[PDB]
């Protein structure tokens, strides 16, 4: 069932014509109006962007002559009687042909004629944002009226009018007493007018047009109150800067404990501002970047890329890149190549700075570690390459069996004091370094001289066994390395297997013995235990018993286990209450107990007829 | 297979905002 | 102070003159080619949205003459070796001075014209795709130079050439030879040859425009095999169809247990299809495959959630002919039809399952135990109350007043409370035979007041945020017993001095309790269920404790065997006064990590067995 239509016996007989491509405005601004944004409240942060657009302009007009510099600032009027909001800057202006051909034509940009006319490319070409022309058109969205009184800065320009009701018709005129620059009156729409609101348009403003490169005013009071300090060099921002900056960012009262400033332009221009907050990470942090892109110092509202990875979203911070592609809609483009190398360049920056601070500071970096450790942690767990899994975890401290208490270490430095040719690091969990001590499967390790990590914290050995690598050296957990490897009287030990295995047959597929414990009365081994220990968390007894196969050990030198053998005659009853509890502990010491209210009755008519005898 | 089963633990933070109101 | 330019000295004098908008071609196709689309595989699409179009439009002028309805279908042809990439479709076709007020006229669309001559709305415009007229310079993204064969099916119209290299200028000449219809010649451009492959381009059709109303074949072979179920009548889809197209949605092998065929028109244009699959949910379930479309092709949107974040178990597609999109054909963010929609589907699949339940209680229980965890999710994000109780009538649990094995909602649990009884009582355990000796329900067994059991995890959270139904409060076990307002006195509470002296750190207040028989000893806080999931994310994740008053039971054994080891074995007393304590709260849940119970248990065992 393989057919097609598809040929090449068309060919062109006449003469070939010529044709220019044309546009249908009045659909053109119906798209803009309608069907371009998503935010009805962005057409302000467009209109400002242009009087920043102009004033940049402006200044350099007023750089390449070098005579003095006017006020340079935009100001936002609102009238809720009126119902109408002013946009005004004393930027360069436009004149009646600026006007027409500038306003009065879709998609056609004065900003992007002026940055190729600049023969530099380095002063207004990074602090110009206009860049497609359909930007002013969003005033549209909001407005069934636009007035613009513009006149130029030229030395003996005229005030001139435009107005349009944005139906695909617009008239011009000459104006008396307009300003130099321009001052764009909106008359809201019906359903509209809350951008007619002093409130409204503040918020607006705080989500776009913070930084903007020159004073705003709303109302008649300035808003902006903080300039952007991820442009200039790092030594140029103090600590009550950067503090006040993260202050503002995050949302929060309390001091960033760590700053970064990067500032790079080989691969492409980043200049970011990053902080580690002092305090500890809340709930909502761990929930999902919380740093904030910005193009020419306006935001980009993206929301969903995620610019940087997501086990990094607990830092607070700025990203401006001139070199990202906006669409149409200034949003940023899903799925770039772009956005992919920064956020590649963005994490490894992040991971070098985060060696650096360790190398810097040992108990800051350890503080940082014990707030932060967790996002860390689930970096590794949603790694795909190898690279990143190191590099991740090359920032992770945990302490081992060689040091003191408290003193963490990093797996690079126990990797570097091994011995000449084992490839394994031992790691073990237990949720206080007293029981890692006292761990039954660390105190059977015992027998090999060599260095064990201890872990405490939640999804550590779960990071440990998705990491599976450091160094070109495989991880292997005590309880792992304890089933790879390959008193009482034999006669007494024998038969107490045999009655055990009898009375545990449902729970237990496997009963031996084990001489290499000395303080605990059983283990339990699995052949993929830490595996087992995350999936008995995802997923009576004898059904985890079936996937389990809880491989159970006993020492015939345990006090428990010598009084079992006159327990077991004297009074069998108490003999199967007693296994039963050694077997719970075992599961309860290896941390396969998915909870353990079940055997708290078990455990009390144990001891009532226990110490009955006391 | 465990391995890459990749724990969601979504919405975590709406558990601690249901706990708030509460205490 | 406040610094403001704004006056009004301003006035009008010259002479008002009047000018029609212009828009640059240069920069419009620019825009449209890179700075447009995020991705660079959707020109495939919108051309094929334009051959359906076109077909569409045939058919319907077919439908104004009522004659013989011929063989039309869209054709993609894939050609490695000259780098081409060719669509055909044989709908009306366009002649010279169409070809030029369409393809040469951005923004204009001549499906909208169409449209308007409908006079009906009904007929076709349902699957009119195109709207804007920038669909077709999205084949720009990747040509570098277009070719466009188009003659018309009126009776006597002469194939057309169509040239154009993307630079704001086109070419137009006669030519011969061409079939009725429309062949669009893509020349990949250097770095998009990718598109010169067949599977790519079979990857992408199947992506967007696989449910295309008309038959589509790459290189010959035929791709769609499956109409859109979602658009005909839920009594003429079978059972049969409903398995494959689920198969397809959701890319499994197996059967959907519950299908939702949900159409209206009346507060928006809405055609969707629901499925629950049969196995449990996986891990990774834990767009939701309930992609978003609109007339027929795929919107991506990805990021909106049109459908609740607790309601992603369930597979399928939405259909709106009325959602608002992008100049890029994707959804608006953030739109109020889009909150709308998702609120209606909310709102319907909470009825649909509800109805599920009244008419199959084995199966809805089943799917229950399978989908639970999503609910009590739901009802833990959820802010509405509303939402809130219709979510609830979702959960079902057990309760002490019926036999084991059969659970109940909370609405038939209040519709057999007393009246005078204002509360919800729920008892958290792992099983029900935990449940049932737990000392918490044995504290209420005086009192005749049914109780649920919840056995899931995260059921405490739940009925804590639910926290009323019917306006009736949920009130728990441990909650009811610490509001609630053999061992003699005197010996009593000498004992009770030394185990307050032991236990001065840990237990904050200790007291005697009357209602307990089997249980030594007890544990209970005020935020019960808020603490003892407080806790669990403490010890989850280090992010930014609490009081247990200890209750004792005088006519248990166990504790009065304390004062006759007081005077003999002091140690061992502590120590089983410390394993007492630890056992209330391994049973009140409170406990820690319990690695650390197992070293002073077996510290206890090795003495308190020494006797024997
Ligand atoms: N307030 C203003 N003062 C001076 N010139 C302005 C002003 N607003 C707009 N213009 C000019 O009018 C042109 C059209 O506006 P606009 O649609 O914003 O283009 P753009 O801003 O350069 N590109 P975009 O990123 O889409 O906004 C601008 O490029 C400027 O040259
Ligand atoms: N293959 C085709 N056969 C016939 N007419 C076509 C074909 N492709 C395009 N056209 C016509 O040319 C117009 C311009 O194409 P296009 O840019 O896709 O506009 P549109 O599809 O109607 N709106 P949009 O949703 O943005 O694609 C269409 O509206 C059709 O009228
Ligand atoms: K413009
Ligand atoms: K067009
Ligand atoms: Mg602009
Ligand atoms: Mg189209």
């Amino acid at each position: 069932p393989l057919h097609s239509i598809i040929s090449s016996t068309e060919s062109v007989q006449g003469s070939t014509s010529k044709h220019e491509f044309q546009a249908e405005t009045k659909k053109l601004l119906d798209i803009v109006a309608r069907s371009l944004y998503s935010e009805k409240e962005v057409f302000i942060r467009e209109l400002i962007s242009n009087a920043s657009d102009a004033l940049e302009k402006l200044r350099h007009k007023l750089v390449s002559d070098g005579q003095a510099l006017p006020e340079m600032e935009i100001h936002l009027q609102t009238n809720a009687e009126k119902g109408t909001i002013t946009i005004q800057d004393t930027g360069i202006g436009m004149t009646q042909e600026e006007l027409v051909s500038n306003l009065g034509t879709i998609a056609r940009s004065g900003s992007k004629a002026f940055l190729d006319a600049l023969q530099n490319q380095a002063e207004a070409s990074s602090k110009i944002i206009g860049q497609f022309g359909v930007g002013f058109y969003s005033a549209f969205m909001v407005a069934d009226r636009v007035e613009v009184y513009s006149r130029s800065a030229a030395p003996g320009s005229l005030g001139y009018q435009w107005l349009s009701d944005g139906s695909g018709v617009f008239e011009i005129a000459e104006a008396s007493g307009v300003r130099t620059g321009t001052k764009i009156i909106i008359h809201l729409k019906s359903d509209c007018k809350e951008f007619s609101s002093e409130a409204r348009v503040r918020d607006v403003v705080t989500k776009y047009s913070n930084f903007v490169s020159f004073p705003l005013y709303l109302n008649g009071r300035r808003m902006n109150t903080l300039q952007a300090i991820w442009m200039m060099d790092p030594k140029d921002v103090g600590e009550w800067q950067h503090e006040e900056f993260y202050r503002y960012v995050a949302q929060a009262h309390d001091k960033p404990r760590y700053t970064l400033h990067y500032k790079t332009d080989a691969p492409l221009n980043i200049r970011s501002i990053f902080y580690v907050p002092d305090m500890k990470p809340s709930m909502f942090d761990v929930s999902r970047s919380s740093v904030a892109l910005y193009s020419r110092k306006v935001l980009i509202q993206t929301k969903a890329t995620d610019i940087l990875p997501k086990w990094l979203r607990f830092i607070r911070g700025v990203v401006d890149s001139e070199d990202i592609p906006l669409n149409l809609s200034r949003e940023l483009l899903q799925e770039s190549a772009l956005i992919r190398k920064l956020r590649d360049v963005l994490q490894q920056r992040l991971i070098k700075f985060f060696i650096d601070q360790s190398k810097k500071d040992a108990e800051k970096y350890a503080k940082f570690f014990e707030d932060y450790g967790l996002f860390m942690r689930e970096g590794i767990v949603t790694a795909t390459e190898q690279e990143v899994k190191e590099d991740i975890a090359k920032l992770l401290r945990y302490e081992s069996s060689a040091l003191p208490s408290g003193q963490l270490t990093s797996l690079s430095e126990y990797a570097s004091r091994m011995r000449a040719g084992t490839r394994n690091i031992y790691y073990l969990c237990a949720p206080n370094r007293h029981l890692a001590e006292h761990s039954p499967y660390y105190e059977a390790m015992k027998k090999k001289d060599t260095e064990v990590l201890f872990c405490f914290e939640q999804f550590d050995e779960l990071t440990l066994l998705h990491l599976r690598e450091f160094d070109k050296k495989k991880l292997i957990s005590v309880e792992t390395d304890i089933v790879v490897d390959h008193c009482l009287s034999e006669k007494e030990t024998e038969e107490l297997m045999a009655w055990m295995r009898n009375v545990l047959g449902s729970r237990v597929t496997n009963v031996k013995v084990t001489l290499r414990l000395d303080t605990h009365p059983a283990m339990v081994t699995v052949l993929e235990m830490g595996a087992a220990r995350h999936f008995l968390r995802m997923q009576t007894q004898e059904e985890r018993a079936q996937l389990l196969q809880p491989t159970l050990e006993i020492n015939p030198r345990h006090a428990l286990i010598k009084k079992l053998n006159q327990l077991r005659a004297s009074e069998p009853g108490l003999a199967q209450l007693l296994v039963d509890q050694i077997y719970e502990n075992a599961m309860i010491a290896a941390g396969l107990v998915d909870d353990p209210r079940a055997m708290v009755g078990r455990l009390n008519e144990l001891l009532v007829k226990a110490l009955e005898r006391h | 297979v465990i391995k890459d089963l990749v724990p969601d633990l979504s919405n975590f933070y709406a558990q601690y905002k249901s706990i708030e109101p509460y205490l």
